[PDB]
């Protein structure tokens, strides 16, 4: 590994103690916010707090995200290059074969 | 036809060499046994060590039985199978590759799908603003519109999970390779000079004789050959084992300190106080 | 239904059973000595072996050897036949500044040598007599074999 | 064969299967009844790895002392249970088709593989003799040495890592428990108990509106006089917290409970005060209940049971350990985690403690009979029917699994219970000989449960004496003896 | 009165232990038969191809062609 | 180099060669499990329980 | 290439907590039950939602007409 | 279908043979087991002393 992680280690830490400090700071209250009140009904909440459940409940968030999004994040992995690239138009089907009539 | 998809498989020599293989198993009788029990009562103490212990043993063992077959029992397939790449990486590396998570695959399973819930660990967390962030928001970091970029989030946070199991596979594939290279390389350097020197003795046959000596230059020859190969055999088990060790089995350390018990012949039960 | 005084007839019966046990399990198989299953530690010598029923062995002081005589040297095989008895020398440990040499009766023996043992002369025979090794020609130790003490277990006392 | 002799009362059996679900519906309504009302809630609780359940039955098996049932009822009940269990393969033509009946006709083959309903017999305890001595006993006759081997292996470990694992006090406990059938001694149970320092002490916290209080003897004790004294609430709610805070105090001089300092468990500390939240010297934030003053210390009514054990517990048992517990005790096993086996292992437990006070409320086990209690023993996995053992040998065995089946161990118990599973086959025909001696008896007095016995040290391994040698034992034995002479 | 931990043997028990010898040197037996069958399978070979061949032995494992 | 070949990578020839050993590997565990250690032995001839008698007189 | 287990974390760092079993005094909770009739409404709705979303195989309509 | 044709069916002799060198022979490892097959029955057969009588 690079001679870097324990700088990435203190750059986190002080992210997460600054957010803690933060939570500490404010005190009671964040339930009466809209903040709360929105999250309790916002779906990447209910995803989001049901992952680290136990039961498998991680094992079936990250599957969900894979199944969901994360094989349009490889679709975007593999189009990244792509969009430089020269392509030919798009021979966009006549919609003329494979009409028959029945007998 | 339109239908018929066709393809050409290449077959060879492959039943009664691969027969053999197994049938010296009984010879040999797993005399690396001791050295692999040794070795693996040093990396790792668990009730699932007898089951990783065999799967060594039994890859090992393989690759010795080829090895001496290689260099002794020579027919068809004997002489090819240590200079190919393809035994290399599948017929000795991915069984070794597998082997600990085949053992111990329920609990990197767990420990995998626990790191996409990616988070930093903070030792004697005693804190309670983590948990809450933890629970709450999912990680201890900001997760504040990720959800934006989810698409790739998912599947990088999947190698995130998986990136300390990655150099495993990396020094399968580079041992592999470099035995593969060491057999196939060091047999075509020492054809090659044998071969120049019978290019000089043969245009001068005053030195086409048996110079050095019918079985002092064969002899010399073979114990060159099986003290490399051994040295080469032994650095790639006893190497690919500290690395499983460093690698994959450190992540298995849970030792348990021995807590005296007091309540032997009595126990609180629900009835007790209900 | 079982009287005190009744149990001492019952620990006679287990000692019987017992006793009918040990007398059997005392007697053990010693090593084997049938040449058939040893042979090859004959063959896997270092020097082949020398069938000799002829001439005479003899001790002289080590450097030249006389032309015709076949070393003995440490690691020398030798079948004979010696008192009736075929069997194999195996030399060991020959003394320093001596050497041991089989002289067939066509060699002549050097000076200040030493016959060891000799074979008498009998060429028609066909099954030969060997030769017979008389006391104080040859020391041969039996070994001792001390059968240590008997294996006792402690009696406990009953006061 | 037997296929067509049970299809010849397959039509005669439908009409007894349903009543049997019918008795068994009400028998579950009367106790879930009970249940709902008299028992408390055991939470879930996921295993270290935290995905699947696990299951204790300090927690879980729950024993209504004061259930209005007989004991053969609840046989009853417990058998048709069992029964429902064995009418699973009905649901294979329903799913395969009309050729899943090759599997209802395996079904009908055999009489161990079906329910009650094919049976001749009547009474419930000799239809469940007949099937343990048909099918049972051969069934777990084959799984016991097999199983005390994987517990040994359990404990010693694998790869010859004994020095690291195995104790050197445990060790001719474990010697008396786990090779008694080379010297062909009786075992005492409480050796089998010894086996329990493997794991760490079990420890109770009752959770307060304060903080969490470790459970004693002594706070038990006052506990119980209380409630026996049968005081008013407004007396007892008093009583209990006077002797809540002082064990609080006398666990605070004891340098806080037991869980504190022990691996795997924890209590926090006073949370930490971030950054510039931090008050100068004051670095910690304590929680809302230390406003509280310590005079009005009251129980929740909540408990943590913690047993502690390190080795034993059930979770570190495997995926092959649990299959064989459950074979060895005729439960179900197949295709399905560890947990779902360890629910049905600890409902058998609640089932054999709820039997246990059913037969102690009905006057013990001289109360049964010869039947009656070989079943019993059946059930209780400590008897194989090619013994025929006496009534005393019957009933100290009882006594024996009974004591150490209060102790809520699991493995401890199949330690206990393989060890009347190792039968052994000659290669001759005249050995083994005819004894000359009587047959093994005993009774209720040679067993000693009412003492304490400490391990013996490892190579030095101690004589057993009589409970009746002991001081003061015709006045401690008082019981047992009034009901064997009579 | 029969000793007890003593029983007839079932079919559960298993074989004896001289047919698990048996069925031990079964390998041992086979290998006489098969080292040679290495050796002949290797020494009575033909080659598949060379530089003149226009076929080469092809084995239709299914019979569709 | 003959043997430097992305054919003999991936040789399915060779992949019949892994897969008939293994599977003969796995026909052959229940004979090379057969081997017998001396333990039990040792634990039958040396466990000897305590043999003395109580005697309060 | 890739990280090893010497550079992370084990899997008793996570997952440290041992099993503690809770329990609850019985004050009443989990009696008189309401809505008796919510599993019958329940299954309704499942078979309505199945008989809604079924399709009967008509192979009549591949008779020839023509 | 299967086949089997005459391309494979070619004459043979061992007069025309190429042969080996010296040093190829040397490198068939025939001489290593001409040795070692001697040295390994020697020590097998040799570890196991039988009785004697030291005369
Ligand atoms: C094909 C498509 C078919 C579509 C069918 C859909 C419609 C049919 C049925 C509808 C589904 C209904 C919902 C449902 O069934 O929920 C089931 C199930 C139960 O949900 P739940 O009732 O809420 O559980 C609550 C508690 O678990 C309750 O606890 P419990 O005590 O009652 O039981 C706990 C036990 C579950 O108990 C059971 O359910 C018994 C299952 C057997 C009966 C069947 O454990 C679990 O909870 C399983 C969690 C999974 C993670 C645990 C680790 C698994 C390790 C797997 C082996 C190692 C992997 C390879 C290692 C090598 C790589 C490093 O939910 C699931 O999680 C299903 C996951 C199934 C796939 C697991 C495969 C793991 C291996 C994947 C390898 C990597 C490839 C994937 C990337
Ligand atoms: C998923 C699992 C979730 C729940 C797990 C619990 C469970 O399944 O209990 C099974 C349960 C296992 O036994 P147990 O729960 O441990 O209790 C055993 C007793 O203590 C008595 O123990 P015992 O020592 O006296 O032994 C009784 C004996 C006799 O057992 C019997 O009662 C009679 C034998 C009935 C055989 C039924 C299997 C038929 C297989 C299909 C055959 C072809 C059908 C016709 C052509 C199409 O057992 C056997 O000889 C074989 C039993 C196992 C047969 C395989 C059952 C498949 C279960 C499906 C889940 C596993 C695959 C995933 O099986 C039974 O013993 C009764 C038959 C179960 C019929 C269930 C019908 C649904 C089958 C669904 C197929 C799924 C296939 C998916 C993969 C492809
Ligand atoms: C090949 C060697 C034999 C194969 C046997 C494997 C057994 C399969 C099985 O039982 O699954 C359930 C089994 C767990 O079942 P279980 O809940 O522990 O209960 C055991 C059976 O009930 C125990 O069986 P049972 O005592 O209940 O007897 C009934 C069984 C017995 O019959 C058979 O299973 C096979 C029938 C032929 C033998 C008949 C001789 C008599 O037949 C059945 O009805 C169920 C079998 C399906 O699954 C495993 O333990 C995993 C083993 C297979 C995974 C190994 C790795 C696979 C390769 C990975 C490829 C991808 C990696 C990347
Ligand atoms: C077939 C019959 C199916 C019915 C279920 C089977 C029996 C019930 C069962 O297995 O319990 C569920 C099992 C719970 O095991 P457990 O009783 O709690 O034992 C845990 C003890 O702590 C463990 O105690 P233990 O130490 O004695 O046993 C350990 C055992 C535990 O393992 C097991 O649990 C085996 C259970 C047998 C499963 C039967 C498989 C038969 C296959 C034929 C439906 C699923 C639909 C979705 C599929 C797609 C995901 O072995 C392992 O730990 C190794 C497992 C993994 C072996 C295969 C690894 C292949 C490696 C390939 C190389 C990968 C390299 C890439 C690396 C990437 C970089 C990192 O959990 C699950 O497997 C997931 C539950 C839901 C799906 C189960 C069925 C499908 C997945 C299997
Ligand atoms: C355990 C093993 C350990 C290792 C130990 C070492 C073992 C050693 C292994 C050696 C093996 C390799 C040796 C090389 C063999 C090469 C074979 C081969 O594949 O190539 C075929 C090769 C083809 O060459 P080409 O380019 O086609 O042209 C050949 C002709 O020049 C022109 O073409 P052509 O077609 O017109 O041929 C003309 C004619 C040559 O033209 C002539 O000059 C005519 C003169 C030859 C006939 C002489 C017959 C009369 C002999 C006198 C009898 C004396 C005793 C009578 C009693 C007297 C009492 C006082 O060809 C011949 O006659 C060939 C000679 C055949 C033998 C003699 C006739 C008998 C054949 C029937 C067999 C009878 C069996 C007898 C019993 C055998 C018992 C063992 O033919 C030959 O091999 C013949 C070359 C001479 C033999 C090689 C001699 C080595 C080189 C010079 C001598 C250095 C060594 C001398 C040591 C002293
Ligand atoms: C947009 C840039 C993309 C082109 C090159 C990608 C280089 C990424 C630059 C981002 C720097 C932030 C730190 C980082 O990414 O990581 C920089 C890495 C260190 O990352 P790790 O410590 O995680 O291995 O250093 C390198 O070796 C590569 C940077 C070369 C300069
Ligand atoms: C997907 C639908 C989520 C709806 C939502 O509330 O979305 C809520 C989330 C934000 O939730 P958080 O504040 O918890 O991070 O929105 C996003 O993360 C971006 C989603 C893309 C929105 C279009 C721009
Ligand atoms: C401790 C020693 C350190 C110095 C190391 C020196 C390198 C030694 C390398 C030993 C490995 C060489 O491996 C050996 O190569 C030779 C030469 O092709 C092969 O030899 C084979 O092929 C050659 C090629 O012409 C044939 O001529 C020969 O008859 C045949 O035996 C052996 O089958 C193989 O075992």
């Amino acid at each position: 590994s690079s001679p870097l992680v324990p700088v990435w280690n203190d750059l986190r830490a002080l992210q997460v103690f600054t957010s803690q400090e933060y939570m500490q700071k404010r005190g009671p209250g964040f339930t009466n916010t809209l903040e709360y009140k929105l999250s309790c009904l916002n779906p990447v909440k209910w995803y989001d707090m049901m992952k680290v459940m136990p039961g498998g409940k991680a094992f079936v968030g990250t599957a969900l995200g894979l199944a969901l999004f994360g094989g349009w994040g490889v679709e975007f992995v593999k189009n990244i290059s792509v969009m430089t690239k020269e392509k030919p138009p798009i021979d966009w089907n006549n919609e003329k074969l494979g009409h028959l009539t029945r007998s | 036809m339109l239908n018929s998809n066709i393809y050409i498989i290449i077959y060879g020599g492959i039943i009664m060499y691969s027969i053999m293989i197994i049938i010296q198993m009984f010879l040999y009788n797993f005399s690396n046994k001791i050295y692999i029990e040794v070795e693996i009562n040093k990396y790792i103490l668990s009730k699932n060590n007898i089951d990783i212990y065999w799967i060594i043993c039994n890859c090992t063992i393989i690759i010795i039985i080829t090895t001496l077959n290689h260099i002794i029992n020579k027919i068809g397939i004997y002489n090819m199978i240590e200079y190919n790449i393809c035994y290399w990486l599948i017929g000795t590396g991915l069984g070794l590759y597998i082997s600990p998570f085949i053992v111990f695959g329920y609990k990197f399973f767990v420990y995998i799908m626990d790191l996409n819930n990616y988070s930093l660990n903070i030792y004697h967390n005693n804190n309670k603003m983590n948990d809450i962030q933890q629970i709450y928001n999912g990680t201890n970091y900001n997760d504040t519109m990720i959800f934006f970029i989810k698409d790739i989030n998912n599947i990088f946070t999947i190698y995130r999970s998986i990136n300390f199991f990655m150099n495993w596979l990396y020094q399968m594939i580079y041992y592999g390779v470099r035995m593969w290279l060491v057999f196939v390389l060091h047999s075509f350097s020492l054809g090659s000079f044998g071969e120049l020197i019978t290019v000089i003795t043969d245009n001068n046959l005053i030195f086409n004789v048996f110079y050095i000596g019918l079985l002092g230059l064969g002899f010399i020859l073979y114990l060159i050959v099986i003290f490399y190969l051994g040295i080469q055999i032994y650095v790639y088990i006893s190497f690919s084992l500290s690395f499983l060790h460093s690698t994959i089995l450190l992540f298995l350390v849970n030792y348990i300190p021995h807590y005296n018990n007091k309540s032997i012949f009595n126990t609180f039960t629900n009835k007790s106080i209900y | 239904d079982v009287p005190i005084e009744k149990i001492p007839e019952h620990a006679n019966v287990l000692l019987k059973k017992i006793d009918a046990c040990l007398e059997i399990l005392s007697k053990d198989i010693g090593e084997v000595t049938d040449a058939e299953a040893h042979e090859m530690y004959f063959e896997t010598s270092k020097f082949q072996i020398l069938h000799i029923y002829t001439g005479c062995v003899a001790s002289f002081p080590e450097g030249d050897v006389p032309p015709g005589a076949v070393e003995c040297l440490p690691g020398q095989v030798i079948r004979t036949k010696v008192n009736g008895e075929d069997v194999m020398l195996e030399i060991d440990e020959v003394d320093p500044g001596y050497q041991v040499c089989w002289f067939k009766p066509d060699v002549p023996l050097p000076e200040n040598a030493e016959i060891l043992w000799s074979y008498p002369y009998e060429p028609t025979a066909a099954l030969p007599t060997g030769t017979t090794w008389e006391e104080g020609q040859a020391n041969v130790l039996i070994p001792a074999e001390p059968t240590p003490e008997a294996a006792v277990w402690p009696p406990t006392p009953v006061t | 064969t037997a296929v067509v002799k049970n299809l010849a009362k397959l039509p005669a059996a439908t009409s007894q299967i349903l009543t049997n679900v019918s008795k068994l519906q009400t028998f579950h309504g009367l106790l879930e009844e009970r249940r709902d009302k008299y028992a408390p809630l055991a939470y879930h609780t996921y295993d270290n790895l935290k995905q699947k359940t696990t299951w204790h039955p300090i927690a879980h098996a729950w024993v209504d002392e004061g259930l209005p049932v007989s004991k053969k009822e609840y046989n009853e009940y417990c058998w048709l249970k069992k029964d429902m269990q064995r009418l699973l393969p009905l649901a294979s033509p329903f799913v395969f088709g009309i050729y899943g009946i090759l599997p209802l006709a395996v079904w009908l083959s055999n009489d161990g593989y079906l329910p009650s309903a094919f049976s001749s017999k009547k009474d419930i305890v000799s239809k469940k003799l007949e099937w343990y001595s048909s099918y049972g006993d051969d069934l777990r006759q084959q799984v016991g040495p097999m199983l005390q081997h994987r517990l040994k292996r359990h404990l010693r470990g694998t790869l010859n890592n004994e020095h690291r694992l195995m104790l050197d006090e445990v060790t001719e406990s474990y010697k008396e428990i786990f090779y008694s059938h080379y010297t062909g001694q009786l075992r005492d149970v409480r050796k089998c108990a010894h086996l329990r320092l493997y794991d760490g002490t079990s420890t109770v916290l009752l959770l307060t509106n304060k903080e969490p209080v470790e459970l004693t003897s002594e706070l038990l004790q006052k506990w119980n006089a209380i409630k026996a004294a049968k005081l008013s609430p407004e007396e007892e709610k008093k009583a209990r917290n006077e002797a809540l805070i002082e064990a609080y105090k006398e666990q605070e001089l004891h340098g806080g409970p037991h869980v504190k300092h022990m691996q795997g468990y924890g209590i926090p500390a006073d949370t930490p005060l971030l950054g510039e939240n931090a008050k100068g010297d004051q670095y910690t934030q304590p929680p809302e209940s230390a406003s509280i003053p310590l005079e009005q210390l009251e129980w929740t009514g909540d408990t943590v049971f913690i047993p502690a054990e390190y080795r034993t517990e059930m979770e570190d048992w495997g995926r092959e350990l649990t299959k064989l517990a459950n074979q060895f005790l005729l439960l179900p096993w197949r295709f399905v985690s560890n947990a779902w086996n360890q629910r049905r292992l600890v409902s058998w437990f609640e089932e054999i403690l709820q039997e246990d006070a059913l037969i102690a409320k009905e006057g013990g086990v001289q109360a049964l009979s010869d039947d009656e209690l070989k079943v019993a023993l059946l059930d209780r996995a400590v008897i194989r029917c090619d013994e025929e053992l006496t009534r005393g040998d019957m009933e100290a065995r009882y006594k024996e699994i009974s004591w150490l089946m209060s102790l809520r161990n699991p493995f401890i118990v199949l330690a206990w219970q393989t060890g009347y599973y190792r039968s052994t086959y000659s290669p001759e025909d005249d050995l083994p000989e005819a004894s000359i001696l009587p047959k093994l008896n005993r009774t209720v007095l040679d067993v000693d449960v009412h003492n304490e016995l400490a391990p013996d040290h490892p190579e030095k391994p101690l004589p057993r004496v009589h409970p009746a040698l002991y001081p003061n034992s015709h006045l401690a034995l008082a019981k047992e003896v009034a009901v064997l002479a009579k | 009165v029969p000793v007890a931990n003593f029983r007839p043997k079932k079919p559960w028990d298993g074989p004896w232990g001289i047919q698990i010898s048996q069925k031990k040197d079964r390998p041992f037996i086979a290998m006489w038969i098969l080292f040679p069958l290495l050796l002949v399978d290797h020494l009575t070979r033909e080659y598949y191809a060379y530089w003149h061949s226009s076929k080469v032995p092809v084995t239709d494992v299914f019979g569709d062609f | 180099l003959i043997p430097v070949s992305l054919v003999d990578l991936i040789n399915i020839n060779i992949i019949f060669y892994i897969l008939l050993l293994y599977t003969l590997l796995l026909f052959f565990i229940p004979l090379f499990l057969a081997s017998i250690n001396y333990t039990y032995h040792y634990i039958y001839k040396y466990y000897n329980y305590n043999y003395n008698f109580i005697n309060n007189n | 290439m890739g990280g090893k287990a010497s550079e992370a974390v084990t899997i008793a760092f996570r997952f440290p907590h041992r099993t503690t079993f809770l329990v609850k005094q019985n004050v009443g909770q989990k009696l008189n039950k309401g809505h008796q009739t919510f599993w019958q409404l329940v299954a309704g709705g499942w078979l309505f939602f199945l008989l809604i979303n079924r399709t009967s195989f008509k192979p009549k309509l591949a008779a020839p007409k023509v | 279908p299967s086949t089997s044709p005459a391309d494979k069916d070619v004459p043979m002799s061992i007069l025309h043979t190429h042969g080996l060198s010296y040093v190829n022979w040397c490198m068939s490892l025939a001489p290593g087991l001409l040795v070692f097959e001697g040295f390994f029955r020697a020590r097998y057969y040799r570890s196991r002393v039988p009785p004697s009588r030291t005369v």
